């Protein structure tokens, strides 16, 4: 809205960054990481003589990638839960 | 938030200070500068309690109330989106109906008592920030909880009257019922809190101990405990209400007041009227303690409306349940019918300022029939002209700036994040843009210190003010109105005609520019096949052509004010939907009077049945491009034919890009919905042709200095740079370039045999070339922002199948950047132009579109980078690299052509390197790339160009 070309202009390394997509419900996308660059299509004209390289372009298999499984599991209460918090009261006496 | 009631308490007692009497200046100022500091950095959920102790007396509007109203100003303009947007602001909350209500009962105060007190200069210099930020904050779809409140009036609080007024009989039966219900029904309540209410006092019972039914339990306590609800009762209908119950009708109750069913919206009034009548009943004893001390004023004394939800619950949920029991115990009680869209905050405003519309009409009808009389001062409305132009002005100009989003929401074209407006909303706001247009007609010398305030809330007048809803069902009164407004306005630039040959000065300033306005608010919509017809379309029909005449006259009169003309038919030349420039195919064009009307009706409608006989004066647009065409070969001039560049090319520009969507190129939904002829023979091959034309004329009369209407032109041609023909890179954006290039070149030249003349000529050369580099900065400017829109509609495809034509506009393009970057006087040369002409907003809006950062030169530099990146090799971006630390070394460029000769035998591997050799497989199955380029005299030339071109772009960036 500025009119700056970039999105984000100031993002930290961190812990690094990955391919990353939301789809919902009904949608079909194409996550094409650019295994194949002749298969990445409109690179030429943009992140080709830029300095980009395709992400995961040598990689031969095809990158693993991980789903948000809505399947409810449970798993042990975090000490760190901002909610909610368990305490391991001791036996004693006359109390177990 | 955590302890909010301390802070609360705090800032009461900091404003009681502040206040508060004997204390200096200086000691009431480091009060009243806590009170700000503090509330400056204090969210917006708990300031509501001192916002009702605010604007309780703030209305006052004295001067103890004068920095009260600087901290609203303040607080209001700072928490906008709490109050305005229905999300709640950023890491907050959302604003509560109730502070909203504390919001307009604040402007109204405020409102009201600026329309009493007489003008002070000191006064409303800060009052009218206020009215502005109030304004702001509270959303115009908000609506109060109650239209048609009791809007009574330290305040004492009137007990009801209803303690010594008789009631009736045939009603007073049940006021004693109903109140011996209640005091039941609270025995009731202790009964469902397992109390069972016992005939003595005793301890267990927790709630009220002693409770008896009526037939034993004393009637002294029963009528001390049942006063109130028969007070209330009796007050109910005392009010002018009839509590007369509908049906014949009249210790432990099951059923409680409930407040479950809905009745009529006066009734719901006549209920929050109920509701301020408990809080006087019960704040006249109240204010008798509260006048006992003299200090300050009680939490819930403060009126009912105001108080927050919990305080303002306390009547107001009493309220609703015994009015809601009565009807659900079959009591019915009715009091008028104000539909919501009246009940709207936004309605009722601008039907205020409607009102003090017709009440400015009022003192402009004591101030226009005396200034016939010389030296007059008699000013029986001095406050209404003290008040209108100073506050309510600004006022509105800042309301529909910073609402103009929801004033211009459809309810199909819904464009308000907020929402859209109801119909009458939308066609008074529209009634309020003409009345004011008759409020300035001939009256630009009256009120002149406010004439440009005039002018300009009229152009925010003059936007936001058409949601094609008052043209399209829409009050004939409202419809009329515009429609005379339009006839007077052609009426108008027929005078014009005849004075060029006070509406002169009425016209040059405001009426051309609001009409320009305007035009464009109607061509952004892009709507106009609606809005302009029958007196609209006929008023613009005649208003095309005498602007035209006004182009064929040439006279410096006309000369000084033709661009302002220019943009204005630009404008409504994409607002006409009749096609004016193609009379031939007028019957094709559906939206022509000629179309619509018959044959008779055209005759009295005063139509020659022809838009060639309609306008002889402007010809057709084949007509007009076979004139550009002979003109741009004759080479025509600024000074030449200053009409046809300022005129006619708008006309054209704004013609031909807005009726390609409607030429038969463009794509139809379907085969029946465009069995509609198009109408027009422009296609795409017109476009092009007349950008063609406009490039001829700019490298023309490039040679001549002045010729300021350049920007114009080409902000004009903005939108024709688009779908353009490719050949007209190598046709004309080639050899314009070309010539720039050499001209500059010469101009460097002179600036280093300048170095190396002597000092004094040094300097005075010196002059000479910044006024050389300032008009080639002006050429460059003109150009240029083509060019960006060029190269950024074509980057796609000369990237995909490389073209020799791009390469060599970039070796063009780079080497007037590498001129720029080496002349430091061409810098600041182009600066100086920016700030000459305001070019700096002008190269962001080219940006956009499709200083050092804005610079046009490194933008369309940074734009086509890309060609001569595919240019040069993967293989030779080392070497790339390397001539630019080398250049980085400050070397010839002679130099790094013979290094980079002896330096094609340590070209980067590509196959070893994985980067490299997949970017060499790019590049070497690109379709049009071929191994010739493996020529060392090919390879130095590229990778120098090239790498020059980096070189100078990271030194422009960062040194």
């Amino acid at each position: 809205d500025s009119g700056s070309e970039t999105a984000f202009r100031e993002i930290e390394i961190g812990d690094g960054f990955l391919p990353v997509c939301s789809l919902g419900p009904g949608q079909v996308g194409h996550l094409n990481l650019g295994q194949d660059v002749s298969s990445l299509r409109f690179f030429a004209i943009c992140g080709l003589q830029e300095g980009f390289e395709p992400f995961a372009i040598n990689m031969q298999r095809p990158v693993t990638t991980w789903f948000s499984k809505s399947l409810p599991q449970f798993e042990p209460v975090p000490p760190e839960h901002p909610h909610y918090e368990v305490a391991r009261m001791d036996g004693t006496v006359d109390t177990p | 938030e955590h302890r909010a009631i301390m802070v609360d308490s705090m800032l009461h007692t900091v404003y009681r200070l502040s206040r508060g009497r004997s204390l200096t200046k200086a000691q009431r100022d480091v009060i009243e500068d806590c009170l700000m500091a503090l509330c400056r950095y204090i969210r917006p959920s708990m300031l509501q309690h001192l916002l009702r102790r605010l604007v309780f007396d703030v209305p006052i509007l004295n001067e103890f109330a004068k920095m009260p109203l600087k901290l609203l100003t303040n607080h209001y303009e700072r928490c906008w989106k709490y109050y305005c947007l229905p999300t709640g602001w950023a890491n907050f909350g959302v604003t509560s109906e109730e502070e909203l209500h504390l919001t307009r009962k604040l402007f109204w105060g405020i409102f009201d008592s600026l329309a009493h007190k007489k003008y002070d200069q000191e006064l409303y210099r800060m009052a009218m920030p206020c009215l502005c930020a109030i304004a702001g904050a509270l959303p115009p779809d908000y609506v109060d909880a109650s239209y048609s409140s009791k809007a009574e009036k330290n305040f004492d609080p009137r007990p009801v009257e209803t303690l010594n007024v008789i009631i009736p009989e045939k009603l007073d039966s049940f006021i004693n019922k109903f109140a011996e219900y209640t005091h039941e029904k609270w025995a009731f309540d202790k009964i469902q809190n397992n109390w069972s209410y016992g005939e003595n006092v005793d301890e267990e019972l927790k709630t009220h101990p002693m409770l008896r039914p009526y037939k034993t339990f004393s009637e002294k306590d029963k009528e001390i405990y049942r006063w109130p609800i028969k007070e209330s009762l009796k007050a109910m209908i005392a009010w002018e209400w009839t509590i007369e119950k509908a049906r014949e009708g009249e210790y432990n109750p099951q059923p409680p007041d409930l407040s479950g069913v809905t009745l009529s919206r006066e009734l719901q009034a006549m209920a929050e009227q109920l509701a301020e009548n408990y809080h006087n009943t019960w704040g006249r004893k109240k204010k008798q303690e509260l006048e006992a001390k003299g200090g300050g004023t009680h939490p819930l004394l403060v009126p009912y409306d105001t108080l927050t939800a919990k305080e303002k619950a306390r009547d107001r949920e009493k309220a609703q349940e015994l009015l809601k029991f009565l009807q659900m115990n079959g009591y019915a009680v009715t009091r008028l019918d104000t539909s919501s869209i009246e009940k709207r905050f936004a309605f009722g405003f601008l039907q205020q300022l409607l009102r003090w519309m017709d009440i400015s009409q009022e003192f402009i009808a004591h101030l226009e029939a005396v200034v016939s009389s010389g030296r007059v001062e008699k000013s029986p409305h001095e406050q209404e002209i003290k008040f209108f132009a100073k506050i309510l002005l600004p006022l509105i100009n800042q309301y529909f700036t910073n609402h103009c989003l929801y004033f211009l929401s459809t309810p199909a074209k819904v464009l308000g994040s907020g929402g859209h407006a109801s119909n009458k909303e939308k066609e008074m706001i529209t009634s309020l843009f003409c009345k004011l247009a008759a409020l300035v007609r001939h009256r630009v010398s009256l009120f002149g210190t406010d004439a440009p305030a005039v002018v300009n809330c009229l152009h925010i007048l003059a936007r936001s003010l058409d949601a094609r809803t008052v043209m399209k069902s829409g009050p004939e009164i409202v419809k009329a109105g515009l429609r005379s407004f339009f006839e007077s306005a052609s009426e108008d630039i027929e005078k014009m005609v005849e004075n060029l040959r006070q509406n002169l000065t009425y016209t040059t300033v405001a009426l051309l520019p609001v009409l320009t306005t305007l035009f464009q608010h109607i061509a952004q919509h892009q709507f106009g096949d609606d809005v302009i017809l029958d007196d609209v379309q006929v008023s613009c029909y005649r208003t095309l052509c005498s602007i035209y005449s006004l182009g064929t006259t040439k006279n410096t009169y006309v000369e000084k004010l033709r661009p302002a003309l220019g943009e204005c038919l630009a404008r409504l030349a994409a607002a006409m939907p009749v096609a004016f420039l193609e009379p031939q195919l007028n019957e094709y064009n559906a939206c022509s009077v000629y179309t619509t009307k018959s044959p008779r009706e055209r005759a009295i409608l005063g139509l020659p049945n022809s838009v060639e006989e309609m306008c002889p004066d402007i010809p057709v647009l084949d007509r007009l491009m076979a004139d550009i065409g002979g003109l741009a070969e004759s080479g025509a001039r600024y000074t030449e034919m200053p009409h046809v560049i300022e005129i006619t090319l708008p006309m054209l520009c704004s013609y031909l890009p807005r009726w390609w969507e409607r030429g038969p190129e463009a794509p139809p939904p379907a085969l029946p919905a465009g069995a509609p002829p198009p109408c027009t023979a422009v296609t795409s091959d017109h476009l092009n042709s007349l950008l063609g034309n406009i490039l001829r004329i700019i490298v023309n009369n490039l040679g001549i200095d002045e010729a300021t209407w350049m920007k114009r032109l080409a902000v004009f041609a903005q939108p024709i740079v688009s779908r353009a023909r490719p050949e007209l890179l190598h046709s004309h954006f080639i050899p314009t370039i070309g010539r720039l290039r050499k001209r500059a070149g010469k101009v460097v030249a002179e600036e280093e045999q300048l170095r190396l003349e002597a000092k004094a000529e040094a300097e005075e050369g010196e002059l000479l070339v910044r006024d050389e580099f300032s008009v080639l900065c002006r050429d460059l400017y003109a150009l240029y922002p083509l060019l960006i829109r060029y190269v950024d509609n074509n980057r796609a495809h000369w990237l995909t199948e490389p073209n020799a034509n791009a390469e060599e506009l970039f070796r063009m393009v780079g080497e007037i950047f590498i001129y720029w970057s080496k002349s430091h006087n061409f810098k600041r040369e182009e600066q100086n132009f920016v700030v000459q002409n305001e070019i700096n907003n002008m190269s962001f809006l080219t940006a956009d579109s499709k200083s050092v950062q804005t610079s046009l030169i490194v933008a369309t530099l940074k734009k086509m980078l890309p060609i001569g990146l595919n240019m040069c090799a993967p293989t030779d971006q080392d070497l790339i690299m390397l001539a630019k630390t080398r250049y980085a070394l400050k070397d010839t460029d002679e130099e790094v052509r013979e290094f980079l000769q002896n330096n094609l035998h340590l070209q980067g591997k590509v196959e070893g390197s994985p980067s490299l050799r997949w970017q060499m497989a790019l590049y070497r199955g690109l379709p049009g790339r071929e191994e010739d380029a493996d020529d060392p005299e090919k390879i130095v030339r590229r990778v120098q160009e090239v790498s020059a071109v980096l070189y100078h772009l990271e030194q422009t960036e960062h040194p």
